[PDB]
């Protein structure tokens, strides 16, 4: 299907940027979700803790 | 607030104190004030871990 000599590579281009960008949310993904086991670690942590010092 | 409303066990009521009293009476007092010092620790740094939820 005949198209003109610019048109195959302005195709190719607007899907090389939505990949690399799709890619970014994906590493900010993973990152928010470190969050959360950094907060879960801490918490239990501090009431272990505190029994240490209570039952002392 | 606490500096003016401040008074002491007249001198005649200690011969009382000091015929009653175990020896593990004073030591326990502290203990009821070292839990309350604890509780508050605990409360202050579990709200500071919370704060991680104000970033999404």
């Amino acid at each position: 299907m005949p198209v003109l000599l610019g048109i195959p590579l302005l195709l190719r281009f607007l899907g090389f940027l939505l990949v690399t960008l799709f890619g970014y949310l994906l590493t900010f993904l993973k990152k928010g979700f470190g969050k959360i086991a950094i907060a879960i670690s801490l918490f239990l942590a501090l009431i272990i803790g505190l029994n240490s010092i209570l039952v002392g | 607030y606490l500096s003016d409303i401040s008074a002491q066990l007249p001198s005649d009521f200690v011969q009382g104190v000091q015929l009653i009293l175990p020896s593990n009476a004073l030591p326990c007092f502290y203990v009821i004030l070292s839990v309350k010092a604890a509780i508050f620790i605990f409360d202050v740094k579990q709200k500071i871990v919370s704060y991680l939820d104000w970033d999404k």
